Formats: structure tokens, C-alpha cells, sequence
């Protein structure tokens, strides 16, 4: 079987096959940078939080409230941020707080 | 500070402080080539800087201790399952020539969906926390300035946790990751679109703190029903996260290939396996190569394991490796222990060396059948792209069923793992981003407006916020530890008393564990039992059988056993006491000259004892240079000590083999008096031998020494060189 299917590759140069590999294969992981590109996750979200300087526990309450918000696309952090500049107060206060159902209704405004 | 090449390593004080710990370095660090360097008498082509400090080759004692440094870096795993017996191990390891400290996770990390904090005991492989990594990296510092050379702290980034691990990584300097969307997808069964979303991010953070990045296609051979069918998935597997890392923003060199001789003896191994490894070379050009010794077709032989690694470790000289981890020999038979750890580490150091200079004298006869199968493979790796293609992309073929699937491909069994794009761990957890979505941080690949704020900052985000936990380490939150039982204090407490007493151990501190070899006149199960007797009767507690070799059906059968010694043992009681080298003999009979007569004495026709001690080839005494004029055998002692002034010698050797009616005993006395009443006994070394001589009995017949079974001209030399200086 494999005699046939090498068939239209058996005239290529050793570098066309190379070449023909490697875009192949940036054509198999495109849609995949897109995928990534816009779209979230949960754990995405929790580390954008640890950047932020929150703790993984911290991290896991704002992250699981925000799914329960369908706040998720507006990005977990950012939410954290907003929230800090509205009621004017630090970002570990905000989000200190929202660890525990404060200012989620601020929020959904 | 400190760390004295002779002081155990202070595990207590390194966990002291882990909150106050930075790293010194970052990133990750190669070997310098150190081109045509002189070690000992000879010229290295393609060594690496020595280290500062070592322990060179047992062999190396005939070279003067050298110890050569291979240009690859070597790597050794390490996980017991308590991170602070494996600190122990690490400074082990590096003594012994390793720069790459490899760290599995226990069983199923991946599976935990965030950073788990503290330190508790795992399973099969040490639970990666903050604590932990900065213990491990904080050790590392101390036994790298120790060895001399900067080592590579290194682990694994993988399942549902992706960018958390990979953000905590980059806060506590870790050099180098594996990370693979397809191991998740595949192996772990994790959702294949959250899975592939994860990566972008993880990456992203890893271009960001320089690291090495290494990824999971080795996996492959291991569930490879024939791993030498599995190539053209592996050069696919290996294309797809190279392109896929190469676009995220990651340097190639700083991206590995994790590439696997597939089979091992009585596979014609090389014949198969050096194809693969250079159409991989071939077209991967410009990647990194991290060689790993094979662990699939792997049995309970240490031997077995350590040859295969030789010529597994040869196909990387004939082609290339920036990186070579090694396996333990002992990986099929347990857990590693620490000596096998150093095991693998000195076999890749030895051979390595070894074949230094290797390529200058043989080359691949890169056209006849080597460059045939080269293009087979090409030609099968593209066919497979295109099949994957053909079906609408990555996602589908693994629907699909494409990937582990036994066959060669074209060839398709239709039983490779299927994953459901709508299923696996963490299905429904992708959220589609907003036109608002914002991220205030560094290193965040996907799509984020940050201009709805400043445009001045798209490029850096976390200026909105000051500087998050990349640019600012202060505001990074150290969580110490969640359960009090469960931890790394309350294990030191468990063996606080062992830091006068003393026990084995084979990778947790006194574990009491040994290994036992015999060879039993039996068949193999009958063995395996009457072993497990013996061993019990040597106290051994906890036995296993751990590997039974037939040398023949009815003959006899090896066994290695485990079992724990169920005592210790003090240092303060040992009764511990308190030699001339070949060279310091040679150089005395070379300053001041010495002369011998030597006879087999009496009626005795026993020569052979005697030109034993004396014959160049076992040892005997004119290796050293001593002139000696045999006599003869049946001489009368009289006859001897006329020789000696006749012949104005330093020393008469008598041999005396027969010994009935204590006639040795008897032919000495009278060679004493024989040379007291002719004046020359106080300036003539008497010494005598012979198979039934007890060196101090004959030392009361007046001769100056004895000799009995098993003596060798190192005795005898030894004995003139220093009973001469005393006169
Ligand atoms: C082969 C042999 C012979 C050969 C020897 C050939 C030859 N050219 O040497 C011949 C010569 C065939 C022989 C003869 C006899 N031997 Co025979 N011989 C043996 C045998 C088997 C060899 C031992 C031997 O060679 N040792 C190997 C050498 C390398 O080891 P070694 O002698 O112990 O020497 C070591 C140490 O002694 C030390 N050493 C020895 N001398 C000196 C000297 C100095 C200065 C130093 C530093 C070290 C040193 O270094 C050596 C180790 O590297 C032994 C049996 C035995 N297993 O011991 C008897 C044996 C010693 N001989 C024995 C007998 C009885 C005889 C005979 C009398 C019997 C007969 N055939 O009629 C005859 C008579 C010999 C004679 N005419 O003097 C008896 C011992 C009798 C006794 N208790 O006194 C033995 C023990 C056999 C026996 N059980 O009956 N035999
Ligand atoms: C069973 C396990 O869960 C973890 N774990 C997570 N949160 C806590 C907590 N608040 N208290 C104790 N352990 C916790 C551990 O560190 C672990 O070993
Ligand atoms: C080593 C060697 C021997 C050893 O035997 P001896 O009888 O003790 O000498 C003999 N012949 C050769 C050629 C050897 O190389």
C-alpha cells in the first residue's frame, strides 16, 4: 500500500520533502495559535491572577466565582481591576474582596 | 554561604528562611567547550570545563585522578517522594559530573487543577509546590558554587495547571520544562481545545524567563505495541511542537526535541535506530536534540540496562545531542536508588570520554542503505502530515484515532487512543474572550485590550497595575504549608535521631534497605524461595525478590534481593586502626641497586613457589628491578650461604615447600646459623617461604621474614625495601 501513497512525493528533492514537512505542519497548528488566541480558560485566568500577586487560594475563589458570573470573558483580572478603580481601593483589596461575594453586583455593572 | 566539600549538607538550615529565598541565576545554561584541552598525559577533543571539584573514574588512579568533562549536559532524574532526602542525592549527583537535575512530579500532578501549597509526601515522584522549588533551587546554589559549574534545575508543566506551574516556575528560577499540549490531549485525557489553550499561555511565560523547553514524543516508544513502528507519529508528534513552540515566540535553541533510540538488543538496535536519529537530525536542523537512553524494552539487569545505555549513548556520538539525560540501570527493577543515580551519571561521563574524538575517525555512509531508509522515513513523516490534513487538521485526526495506533504507518490497526474534541478533562472550560477582555500582566499571548486604558502600555500591560509578580518578586504571596500532619517537619522529626547511629539506606534516610546477590544450585521458582529463607535468616525484614536470571534450566539460577536491615550501628564503637606503592619500590631499588640469592633449599625439587615471587609476569620481584641469581633447586644450605658472599648479595630468598617432620622450619634455623658462624648475619637479609610457613613462627628461627599461601613480590619487595633501611 505504502508503494503507491509515496507515489508523488518520490520526485521531490530530500529539501522540497523537508520544505513540504514544515508547512504542512505550520498549517496543522495555526487554527490551534487561533484557538488560543481568543479564548479563556480557567486556568489562564488563575495565573494572570498570580501574576497579579494573589495566592493559588486567592487565585481559585475569584477564578470560580467569575465562571458562576459569566464574567469570564471580560478576563478575571480585569474585572479585579476595575472594581479596584471604582470604589477607588487597592488591587489585593479588590480582589481580597471578591473572594467572598463582595462587589459582584458592581461588578455586573 | 559555605558548604565544605567534607560537611554533610545542612538540610534543616536550607528550609530555614524559604520565605526570604531569590534565585541567583535565571534561564538555562550550556557547557562551554573547552577545545583542545590537556588533562593528565593526554588531549581532549571534545571536552567541557572541568569541574572545580569531583570524583574522577575509579580507573582514573592510573592517570593521576583526572576527570575529563563530556560537552553534552548530562542529566539525572530525581524523586523518591520526600524532596529532602533528594537534596542529599543532588549533591551526589553533581560531584559525579551531572549539570541537569531532572525532577518528576508524583503520580497524576497533572490532574490537580491549580498549585497545591507545602510539601507533602508523594507518590512516585515529589508533589512540585512553591516551598519545595525553592528548597530544591535553593540547594542547587549552594552545590553548584560548590562543584564549580552552574546546574539546571528542571520539571514539568503539564495537565489542567499549565500556566500556573509555568508562572510559579518563572518566579523561582527554574532553567527548563517539559511541556506538550499533546501529552495532555493523548495520555492524560485532557480536553484537547482547554489543553491546546493552555500551552499558548505556558509558553509565553517560558520565552519570557529564557527557559529550555523539552517535549513529550519519548512517550511515544512507551506505548508503542513495536516501537520501531511508531517513527513516522514521532517525527510528526516532535514537528507539531516544534512549529507550535517556534510561533508562540520561543528561541530555537532554546527548544529540544525529547528523542528515544527505539529498540534495544537483541533488536539489531544501532541498525534501526540510526536511521531515525538522523532523518530526525536532518530535518530538524537548528533544534536541539535531548537524547534519552531507552526505558521501554528495559528488564531487571542492571548490566543489561547499562550496556544497552552505552549503545544508545553511541548513537548520540554519531550524531548529536546538546542535551542526554540518562536512565538509572537499576529503572526496571525499583525505585532509583542513589547509588544508581551515580551509576548512570559515571556511565555516560565514562563513555562519553571514552569515544572523545570519536567522529575524526569515522563517519555515517550517508548514501547505500543508511541513506535509503533515511527518505523512507521523510517520505512516511510528510504522507502523515497530509492524512492529518486531509481530515481537517489536528483535532479531527485524533478523533480520528490517528495517534498510538501499532501499526507502521500507512498501515492503521484502528487502535490508537480516540479522544472526543468535546470531552476530556475540563470539557466546557474554554471561554470565549470579549472586545473588553484586559490582562494586567507580562508574558499573556492571547488577545488583550489594554487600550481601552493607555495605549502607551500595550506593549507592557502590567504597567496598570505597577508591575506584577515577573517584574516585582515582592508581590508574590508564599503560602509556607496547608496540612500540619502531612509535611516536610513533621518528616524530619520521624528520623530527627539519625543527626551517631548509622544505617543503609537506598534513597530515604535510614531505610535500612540493602541489596543481597547469591547464585543457587536450583531450578528459578525453587531459588526465588530458598533465597527468601537465607534472607530471612540474615534478619532481613521486608524481602523482595527483585530479579532472577537462569544461567541454565537445572544448573543454577542468579537472584538479587531487597531487604531492610533492622538495626543500626555506631560510629563511636568501630574499631577502626590506624603501604608502598609499585612506584616508591621501583625508585628505591633504582637509587641504591639490589642484589639476591634465591634457592628452593635442601632435597626439595619445589621450585615453582619460588619463581613465582620472583618471575616478572604475576608481580614477582624483577618487575621492581632486584637482580636475582637463582640457584636452583636440592641445594645444601651450605651451598646457599656460599653463594651469598661469593656473590657479595644483600639478601638470600629460600624457598622450603616439603614440610614433614617440620623440615622447613629445620632448613631455616640452619641457614641463620650457617650465617652467624661465617660473620655475615647482621649484614644479609635471611627471608624464607613456602606453603606451610607462618611468617612469625619462622621470624622465631632467626630469619629476618616468612612467607606463606598467596604471597606476591609486592611482599616481598616491600619486606627488602624497609627491613634494608633499618640496618
Ligand atoms: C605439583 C607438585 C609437585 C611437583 C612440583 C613441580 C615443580 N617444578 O615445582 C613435583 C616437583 C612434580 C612434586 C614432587 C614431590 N612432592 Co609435590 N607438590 C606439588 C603440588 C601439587 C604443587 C604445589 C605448588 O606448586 N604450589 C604452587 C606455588 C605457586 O605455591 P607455593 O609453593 O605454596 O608458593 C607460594 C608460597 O609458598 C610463597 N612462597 C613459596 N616459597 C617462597 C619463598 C619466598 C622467599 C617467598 C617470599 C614466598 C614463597 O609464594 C607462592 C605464592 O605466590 C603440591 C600440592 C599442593 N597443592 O600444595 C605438592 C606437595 C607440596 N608435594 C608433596 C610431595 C609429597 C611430593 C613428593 C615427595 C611425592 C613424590 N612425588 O614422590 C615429591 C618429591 C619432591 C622432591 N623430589 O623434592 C606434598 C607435600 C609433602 C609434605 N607435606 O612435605 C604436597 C603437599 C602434595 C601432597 N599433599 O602430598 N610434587
Ligand atoms: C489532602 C491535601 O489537600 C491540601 N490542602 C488544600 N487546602 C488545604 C487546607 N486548607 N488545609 C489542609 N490541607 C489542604 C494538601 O496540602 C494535601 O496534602
Ligand atoms: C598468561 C600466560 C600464561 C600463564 O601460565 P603460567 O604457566 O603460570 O606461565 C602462560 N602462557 C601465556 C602465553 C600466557 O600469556
Amino acid at each position: 500500500d505504502f508503494q503507491q501513497r509515496r507515489a508523488h512525493l518520490a520526485n521531490l528533492s530530500d529539501e522540497e520533502l523537508q520544505t513540504r514537512f514544515w508547512e504542512m505542519a505550520e498549517k496543522i497548528v495555526d487554527p490551534l495559535l487561533d484557538l488560543g488566541k481568543k479564548n479563556t480558560t480557567p486556568s489562564i485566568e488563575r495565573s494572570v491572577l498570580l501574576r497579579m500577586g494573589f495566592s493559588s487560594l486567592e487565585a481559585k475563589a475569584i477564578v470560580d466565582k467569575t465562571m458562576d458570573r459569566g464574567l469570564m470573558g471580560k478576563g478575571a483580572g480585569h474585572i479585579v481591576y476595575k472594581i479596584a478603580k471604582e470604589k477607588n481601593i487597592s488591587v489585593r483589596e479588590a480582589g481580597l474582596a471578591l473572594s467572598e461575594g463582595k462587589y459582584w453586583d458592581d461588578a455586573i455593572q | 554561604l559555605q558548604l565544605r566539600v567534607n560537611e554533610k549538607l545542612d538540610v534543616e538550615n536550607i528550609l530555614k528562611d524559604l520565605d526570604k529565598y531569590t534565585p541567583k541565576r535565571r534561564g538555562w545554561t550550556w557547557r562551554q567547550p573547552a577545545e583542545n584541552l590537556q588533562m593528565g598525559p593526554f588531549i581532549y577533543k571534545d571536552a567541557s570545563t572541568p569541574l572545580e571539584n569531583s570524583v574522577a573514574l575509579p580507573s582514573a588512579k592510573y592517570f593521576g585522578d583526572i576527570d575529563p568533562q563530556p560537552l553534552p549536559v548530562i542529566t539525572t532524574e530525581i524523586a523518591s517522594g520526600r524532596f529532602e532526602d533528594d537534596i542529599r542525592r543532588m549533591r551526589m549527583a553533581a560531584w559525579h559530573g551531572a549539570d541537569h537535575i531532572m525532577v518528576i512530579r508524583t503520580a497524576g500532578q497533572s490532574h490537580y487543577d491549580g498549585l497545591i501549597e507545602g510539601t507533602p509526601q508523594g507518590i512516585g515522584g515529589v508533589p512540585i509546590t512553591r516551598k519545595q522549588v525553592r528548597a530544591q533551587r535553593k540547594a542547587l546554589d549552594l552545590i553548584e558554587e560548590e562543584v564549580g559549574r552552574p546546574i539546571n534545575y528542571h520539571s514539568y508543566v503539564s495537565g489542567v495547571a499549565g500556566p500556573d506551574i509555568a508562572v510559579m516556575f518563572a518566579e523561582e528560577g527554574v532553567n527548563g520544562a517539559h511541556q506538550d499540549p499533546q501529552y495532555n490531549v493523548l495520555y492524560r485525557n485532557i480536553n484537547m481545545i482547554r489543553s491546546f489553550i493552555d500551552a499558548c499561555e505556558s509558553k509565553t511565560i517560558m520565552a519570557w524567563a529564557d527557559m529550555a523547553q523539552i517535549d513529550g514524543a519519548h512517550n511515544a516508544n512507551a506505548t508503542a505495541r513495536e516501537a520501531w513502528k511508531v517513527m513516522p507519529e514521532l517525527m510528526v508528534q516532535h514537528a507539531l511542537n516544534s512549529i507550535f513552540s517556534l510561533k508562540v515566540g520561543m528561541k530555537k535553541s532554546n527548544i529540544c526535541l525529547s528523542t528515544v533510540p527505539p529498540t534495544a538488543p537483541p533488536a539489531p538496535s544501532m541498525y534501526l535506530d540510526l536511521p531515525y536519529a538522523v532523518a530526525l537530525r536532518e530535518m530538524f536542523e537548528g533544534y536541539r536534540m535531548r537524547a534519552q537512553m531507552n526505558t521501554k524494552y528495559m528488564e531487571a539487569s542492571t548490566r543489561e540496562a547499562t550496556v544497552t545505555h552505552v549503545l544508545n549513548l553511541l548513537i548520540s556520538k554519531l550524531t548529536r545531542a546538546d542535551i542526554q539525560s540518562t536512565i538509572t540501570p537499576d529503572e526496571g527493577r525499583n525505585v532509583p536508588w542513589h547509588i544508581y543515580n551515580i551509576e548512570a551519571c559515571d556511565t555516560a561521563k565514562q563513555a562519553l570520554i571514552g569515544m572523545d574524538g570519536l567522529m575524526d575517525m569515522v563517519q555515517l555512509k550517508r548514501e547505500g542503505v543508511l541513506g535509503d531508509t533515511v527518505r523512507e522515513l521523510k517520505e512516511r513523516a510528510v504522507l502523515f502530515m497530509e492524512e492529518i490534513i486531509e481530515a481537517g487538521g489536528y483535532f479531527n485526526a485524533v478523533e480520528q484515532g490517528f495517534f498510538v495506533d501499532s501499526g507502521y504507518y500507512p498501515e492503521r490497526n484502528g487502535d490508537g487512543i480516540a479522544r472526543q474534541i468535546n470531552g476530556g478533562i475540563g470539557a466546557g472550560t474554554v471561554f470565549e474572550r470579549d472586545e473588553d477582555y484586559m490582562a494586567p500582566v507580562t508574558a499573556h499571548f492571547g488577545y488583550n485590550n489594554v487600550k481601552q486604558y493607555d495605549e502607551a502600555l500595550v506593549s507592557e500591560p502590567s504597567k496598570l497595575i505597577d508591575g506584577c509578580t515577573l517584574e516585582v518578586p515582592e508581590k508574590i504571596v508564599y503560602i509556607d504549608e496547608l496540612d500540619e500532619n502531612d509535611n516536610v517537619n513533621v518528616r524530619m522529626e520521624e528520623t530527627k535521631e539519625f543527626r551517631s547511629m548509622i544505617k543503609p539506606e537506598v534513597e530515604w534516610q535510614a531505610d535500612g534497605t540493602v541489596l543481597l546477590t547469591m547464585f543457587l544450585p536450583t531450578s528459578k521458582r525453587v531459588a526465588e524461595f530458598a533465597a527468601i529463607e537465607f534472607a530471612k535468616k540474615m534478619n532481613l525484614e521486608e524481602v523482595e525478590v527483585i530479579n532472577r536470571e537462569v544461567m541454565q534450566e537445572a544448573e543454577g539460577t542468579r537472584i538479587e534481593l531487597k531487604g531492610r536491615v533492622p538495626f543500626s550501628i555506631d560510629i563511636n564503637s568501630l574499631v577502626i586502626p590506624p603501604i608502598l606503592s609499585e612506584d616508591e619500590i621501583r625508585e628505591d631499588i633504582e637509587k641504591t641497586p639490589l642484589k639476591i640469592v634465591a634457592a628452593t633449599v635442601g632435597e626439595d625439587e619445589h621450585s615453582v613457589g619460588l619463581r613465582e615471587v620472583i618471575d616478572i609476569k604475576h608481580g614477582g620481584i624483577e618487575k621492581y628491578g632486584v637482580e636475582v641469581h637463582y640457584l636452583g633447586t636440592s641445594v645444601p644450605v651450605e651451598k646457599l650461604v656460599d653463594a651469598a658472599i661469593e656473590l657479595k648479595a644483600d639478601a638470600i630468598l629460600a624457598s622450603t615447600i616439603i614440610s614433614h617432620d617440620d623440615i622447613h622450619y629445620k632448613n631455616m634455623k640452619r641457614i641463620h646459623e650457617l650465617a652467624v658462624e661465617k660473620g655475615i648475619r647482621d649484614k644479609i637479609m635471611i627471608g624464607c617461604g613456602g606453603t606451610q610457613v607462618t611468617p612469625e613462627v619462622a621470624v622465631k628461627q632467626g630469619v629476618d621474614a616468612g612467607f606463606g599461601r598467596g604471597s606476591k613480590g609486592i611482599h616481598v619487595a616491600t619486606f627488602l625495601v624497609k627491613k634494608r633501611r633499618e640496618m
